[PDB]
């Protein structure tokens, strides 16, 4: 429906009195009688804007402006408009000074005249608000008014829409977008879901920018509608407003005319911000592009962009959201990813179920969830189609089921049952453990059994630089594992080992894992025993594990001459053959030797990686829950739950400009429907000439090369030319590629839905909660990742770190109070992201984040973890080799196994302590704990075969690679505390912090908190334990702040309720919506958040700043 | 407790946990409870505080065994006179173990291992 689109859009600028030039055209006329009844009503803006002209003539009263915000405005009421709107009605590509744009077989490709992002000086807020960042910019009140004021008188060029950019009298307006996104994510016994309101204003020549948002956020709808005023549905939003306002052509603009004071006259701060001139000359910001916040209290923050990129516009969204969050109470934006992961398995040919508790079968699903199921004669169940009908796909079978790739059937006795074991089927028992078949990851013609256990694991990875590897832990291993030989010394004496060991091991109904079990030494085996384990050579045992996994019944005894090692040129080889073919065996990567050479390190045969569902990556909103609720009925402690506000993601495929290197990518880009930015638009002659270089074709995914030929088979042209995009042709930048290609990512969570659903049905039997009930997820465990680097001409020093520590919540919060990087050192130390790496995109002191993170920290008892990502001490490069191994080991260690405490008091984790070097103390304390050999030996154990070669000495104990630098990077670590707790000391927010914050800021600042403590002072340490702060005065404080501005709000929805029930002319309406049905709630509510009950349901949550109430 | 019995216990949101079946499901017949635990036959149940103030609350139930991590028992009972009164038993933890050997007959040897609520007699609180 192309047509369907221009007619929407045709019809609609002709409401607006705008410019225009076929069924649908002539039933139309009635358009021209309804304009000449609407040239009675003058011009009233939207209720949203309504609320944001309020705040801006409220705050900039007596200013040198109050400007208004643009009343004529083309409304993006439908999705799928604003994509319309973006090319020429009768073209497919489109250029002005703003944006090059292309329609292309993939989708739609925009290159905007700046192609990547800025954060140094590119953040300015303005004085008359709440306090400013000590290192944003301070920007006059007098001088936001007159920038305001330049941002809503756009030139004509870029507001002319690209649809209309070729008729005689091109149309010119300024387009809008309501968007409502999250803020506030629904937990099922404790909170709905909650959202923002914003709106986002743009001249029609940046009306892909809308696009944009819309995609990754939703479309709000026409905010004219009663239905989409946030106010009238006061249940599901937060209370707060934003506004965003495109304006690249304030770059132009000089310092003097805007009314910024010459360099004389200025004071320190306004000439570290440049906010003064020497010349009359001088841009505004040098040029350079820049956003300008407004905001206090009141709950409306207005953003105005002087540039047209992409990102500036997903990252103001984060900001105003974040916004939203520290006014809002309880809850917390956060830069972050995160999965639930299931752990998986290799079952071989053959398996019978082991883990299904007793208590579990059948019956008790099918009596739990009445009519979700068909009931088969066999014991076998099936569910229903949403209309129905049953759906063979997955397959309810009962507990003790055995599988088999030999015979293709699951078997059970009761009268022995038999259903065909297909590849196209999930089969799972009655407390949720998946069993189906795939092909071997490095072969399509080998298949084997993969079991998936339903007890999940949820990590959360937040605060984490960039370099970090933060969407690493939803990245997918499969791609990362390679296929290696199983190692023969010499054949004979080899095999002939292998036999004695074999002295029932190759029974087929003893599994390939119980074998492992057997041959790996354990505290409940005769300390002889062990001992002969440990006689076992490495080698030997994987050779066994591999000829157990081979093993066939009709081989009787006679195994051994099945197995071999060629010569290979008069040489014994060193790879087993079986039957003459060499066998493969998945390895991993971990890290790089001081030559650089890979170390590849063998997984258990049994070990398939865990089934990951992402639940977060870049924008991500979470609340904090107390124990015992109904979606907290397990825990003690407050448990955090998450929501991903983007339905699309901003991907960066770095790797992609390599050929085949980047399966996801390729496939994605070979897609249809995708916004895409920063390639190189390509036409079919382009194909042709790459179709042509067959060699260069053949390195493609077949995806991409199907693309490709899609491209070459195009008959040529002129202004409806077809343009493509290639992986392997990011746009040239003074005749370079760039290096930040980019394309808007559907999440793979919604495009593979099945994953979701399945994860879902897991948890209910797992459970035994009916499948009606919602079963949210809460997270687990928190393992940030940092960044390290070894020293070089001026990078200073940042290789401390193995590849895991373990943090207290004081040394935490050093680490994500700072965010420190290599990248752009201070004069004093190393770089810094800010607090929790949010310094770009937060509006606000930053303390008002930190005192939540931490209440969410020490509330929920969550043990901080640090994966390493880099470099691990100078020598060693591990890449993000360990940050995907973060969620495969978590996840295969149970709760009480992977807490501090436990590892601590069993030896696996090893504490960090000050020392002495060149007569200087090096506060090593700072970097917490870390994993020793044993915590390896322990459970490392469950991902590979040799846990004891996984990490070198120097791997686990980086001091040991140079003591020096080790030294040099702990005084890089205290130096860049120092210079980012001076931050909270030039503002004041060190005032605002919370007491265990306050004193951890005054010691990272000069050593010695207020009262006289250091880090080791119990005084200081007790402060962040979670009995003293849920005792505390300053926490109830938050509590009783967060119960003042609900019941505010209650107030103020009370008060727009009634005011609209009883304006002239609203009464079907009224009744339509039901009201006074809302008015009702809204009075009832009222009284609830002003009850005791609701005090106390409180406790345990984050609550809010109370200079916020 | 639990630290040290990795696998034996099933703990509970409320700070209680319970001793695991020989197949893997809780058994309900003992229930470890936190240190300073308050026991009412008026309410029937046991009570302690948390750190977030909530107070927890299970059911005191007469056919089940209440034990304190250090290994001191509650459980209730009728008193031994009368079926229709009840009260609450402590079983302190630190045995003594006798042993009666060479005791002639009429030296009472199997009287060691005797019940003595069968000898207990039934009097009054005296007034002058
Ligand atoms: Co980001």
């Amino acid at each position: 429906p192309t047509n369907s689109a221009n007619s929407a859009i045709a019809l609609r600028l002709e409401l607006l009195g705008a410019p225009v030039p076929e069924t649908d055209r002539l039933v139309a006329p009635i358009l021209a009688r309804q304009r000449e009844l609407t040239r009675r009503l003058a011009n009233r803006p939207c209720a949203a804007d309504r609320r944001i002209q309020a705040f801006l003539d409220s705050y900039l009263d007596g200013a040198a402006a109050q400007p208004k915000l643009p009343g004529a405005t083309l409304v993006l009421d439908q999705p799928g408009l604003a994509r319309a709107l973006s090319l020429p009605v009768d073209a497919t590509s489109f250029t002005s000074d703003y944006v090059e744009s292309y329609r292309v077989l993939s989708g739609v490709l925009h290159n905007p005249r700046n192609d990547r992002r800025t954060t140094a000086g590119v953040f300015h807020v303005a004085e008359g608000g709440l306090p400013i960042p000590d290192d944003k910019k301070a920007v006059p009140r007098d001088v936001f008014a007159r920038v305001l004021a330049a941002a809503v008188d756009a030139p004509d060029d870029l507001m002319t829409l690209p649809w209309a950019s070729t008729q005689a009298d091109p149309a010119r307006c300024f387009v809008s977008l309501l968007l409502r996104p999250v803020v506030v994510p629904e937990v099922p016994g404790f909170s709905a879901e909650r959202s923002m309101e914003i709106r986002f204003i743009a001249p029609g020549g940046l009306v892909s920018n809308l696009d944009f948002v819309e995609g990754i956020f939703g479309n709000g709808g026409d905010p004219y509608l009663p239905e989409n005023d946030a106010s009238l549905a006061p249940e599901s939003w937060t209370g707060h407003t934003g506004c965003v306002i495109l304006a690249p052509h304030l770059t132009r603009l000089t310092k003097k005319e805007l009314g910024l004071p010459a360099w004389e006259e200025a004071t320190e701060r306004q000439r570290r911000d440049g906010m003064c001139w020497r010349g009359a000359d001088e841009l505004y910001n040098d040029g350079k592009a820049f956003k300008l916040v407004a905001r206090d209290e009141r709950g409306v923050i207005v953003t105005i962009i002087a540039d047209n990129y992409y990102g500036y516009c997903k990252k103001e969204v984060k900001t105003q959201i974040s916004y939203s969050a520290n006014l809002f109470g309880c809850v917390e934006e956060e830069h972050s990813g995160g999965a639930l992961a299931f752990p998986r398995y290799n079952l071989g040919q053959e398996y019978t179920d082991v883990h299904t508790p007793a208590g579990a079968t059948v019956e008790r699903v099918l009596a739990r969830n009445p009519g979700r199921f068909e009931a088969r004669a066999d014991g076998s169940a099936v569910l229903l189609d949403d209309d129905g009908r049953p759906d063979e796909g997955i397959v309810l079978v009962p507990a003790g089921a055995h599988f088999s790739m030999r015979t293709q059937t699951v078997t059970w006795d009761r009268r022995e049952a038999s259903i065909p074991l297909l590849a196209d089927r999930v089969y799972i028992a009655p407390g949720g453990y998946r069993v189906h078949a795939k092909h071997r990851e490095g072969d399509a013609t080998q298949w084997h059994l993969v079991g998936t256990a339903p007890w999940a694991t949820q990590a959360h990875k937040p605060a984490t630089v960039s370099g970090g590897g933060k969407s690493e832990i939803s990245k997918s291993l499969l791609d990362a594992f390679v296929f290696g030989e199983a190692y023969v010394g010499d054949v004979d004496a080899d095999l002939d080992a292998v036999q004695k060991i074999l002295d029932p091991i190759l029974s087929e109904r003893r599994s390939l894992g119980s074998v492992i079990k057997l041959l790996t030494p354990s505290s409940m085996y005769t300390e002889e025993y062990n001992a002969f384990l440990e006689s076992i050579p490495a080698h030997i045992k994987e050779l066994i594990f591999t000829v157990k996994r081979y093993y066939q019944p009709g081989w009787g005894a006679d195994w051994r001459s099945h197995f071999s090692v060629g010569i290979i040129n008069g040489r014994k080889g060193n790879s087993l053959r079986l039957d003459g073919e060499v066998i493969k065996v998945n390895m991993l990567r971990v890290g790089f030797e001081d030559d650089g050479a890979w170390r590849l390190l063998s997984l258990r045969p049994d070990f398939s990686p865990a089934a990951k569902v992402q639940t977060e990556d870049d924008i991500t909103s979470s609340i904090v829950a107390p124990g015992g609720l109904e979606s907290t009925a397990g825990s003690s402690v407050s448990r955090k739950f998450v929501t991903n506000c983007e339905s699309l993601l901003f991907q960066r495929p770095d790797d992609a400009i390599v050929r085949g290197y980047d399966k996801q990518t390729e496939r994605d880009m070979s897609g249809t429907g995708l916004f895409i930015s920063n390639y190189q638009p390509l036409t079919p002659a382009d194909a042709r000439a790459m179709v042509a270089d067959a060699p260069g074709l053949s390195r493609f995914t077949e995806p991409m090369q199907e693309l490709v030929r899609r491209a070459a088979a195009i008959p040529e042209a002129p202004r409806e030319e077809t343009y493509w995009t290639s992986t392997a042709n990011p746009r040239l930048v003074g005749g370079a590629p760039t290096r930040n290609p980019r394309y808007l990512q559907v999440r793979p969570d919604i495009a593979n839905p099945r994953d979701v659903a399945l994860a879902d049905l897991s948890i209910h039997l797992y459970r035994d909660a009916p499948l009606a009930a919602p079963a949210r997820h809460g997270v687990d465990v928190v393992a940030a990742g940092r960044r390290n680097n070894p020293p070089e001409p001026g990078v200073p020093a940042l290789c401390a770190y193995n590849p895991l520590h373990y943090m207290e919540l004081p040394e935490l919060f050093m680490e994500f109070i700072s965010s420190m990087t290599g990248k752009s050192p201070s004069t004093t130390g190393a770089g810094s992201e800010g607090a929790l790496t949010k310094s770009p995109f937060n509006a606000l002191p930053p303390v008002y984040d930190l005192n939540a993170a931490l209440l969410s920290y020490a509330l929920g008892g969550y043990d901080g973890w640090l994966s390493s990502a880099g470099y691990i001490g100078p020598k060693v490069k591990v890449a993000h080799d360990i940050s995907l191994l973060v969620p495969e080991i978590f996840s295969r260690m149970t709760p009480q196994e992977r807490d501090a405490r436990a590892l601590i008091e069993a030896g696996y984790l090893e504490r960090l302590e000050d020392f002495d070097h060149e007569g200087r103390r090096i506060e090593a304390s700072r970097l917490g704990y870390r994993m020793n050999a044993a915590f390896a030996t322990a459970y490392f154990g469950r991902i590979f075969l040799h846990p004891d070669v996984v990490f070198t000495e120097e791997m686990l104990r980086p001091e040991l690679q140079d003591p020096a630098i080790f030294a040099d990077s702990v005084e890089v670590i205290v130096a860049t505390h120092r210079a980012v707790a001076k931050h909270y000391v030039d503002d004041g927010s060190i005032q605002w912090a919370v007491p265990p914050l306050k004193a951890l800021l005054e010691i990272m600042y000069s050593g010695r908190s207020e009262e006289g403590w250091t880090l080791s002072s119990p005084e200081l340490r007790a402060l962040f334990e979670r009995e003293n702060i849920l005792a505390s005065d300053w926490y109830a404080e938050r509590v009783d702040a967060k119960v003042e501005r609900d019941r505010k709000q209650a107030e103020s929805a009370i008060a727009a309720l009634t005011r609209f029930t009883t304006t002239q002319g609203n009464e079907e309406v009224t009744e339509r919506l039901d009201i006074e049905g809302r008015l009702a709630s809204a009075r009832a509510w009222l009284d609830e958040v002003t009850s005791p009950a609701y005090r106390a349901h409180l406790v345990g949550t984050l609550g809010l700043q109370p200079s916020l109430a | 407790v639990l630290a040290r019995n990795p696998g034996r216990f099933e703990a509970r949101a409320d700070g209680s946990a319970v001793l695991l079946d020989d197949d893997g499901r809780p058994d309900e017949g003992i229930v470890l409870v936190p240190a300073g635990a308050h026991f009412s036959m008026r309410t029937q149940t046991v009570t302690w505080d948390r750190a977030d103030g909530r107070e927890a609350s299970i059911p005191l139930l007469a056919d089940r065994v209440y034990i304190a991590p250090g290994g001191y028992r509650v459980h209730a009972k009728h008193r031994e006179g009368d079926a229709t009164q009840w009260h609450l038993v402590g079983t302190a933890p630190w045995a003594t173990q006798a042993h009666k050997p060479a005791t002639v007959s009429g030296g009472g040897k199997s009287e060691i291992s005797k019940s003595l609520l069968d000898a207990f007699v039934f009097g009054e609180a005296y007034v002058g």
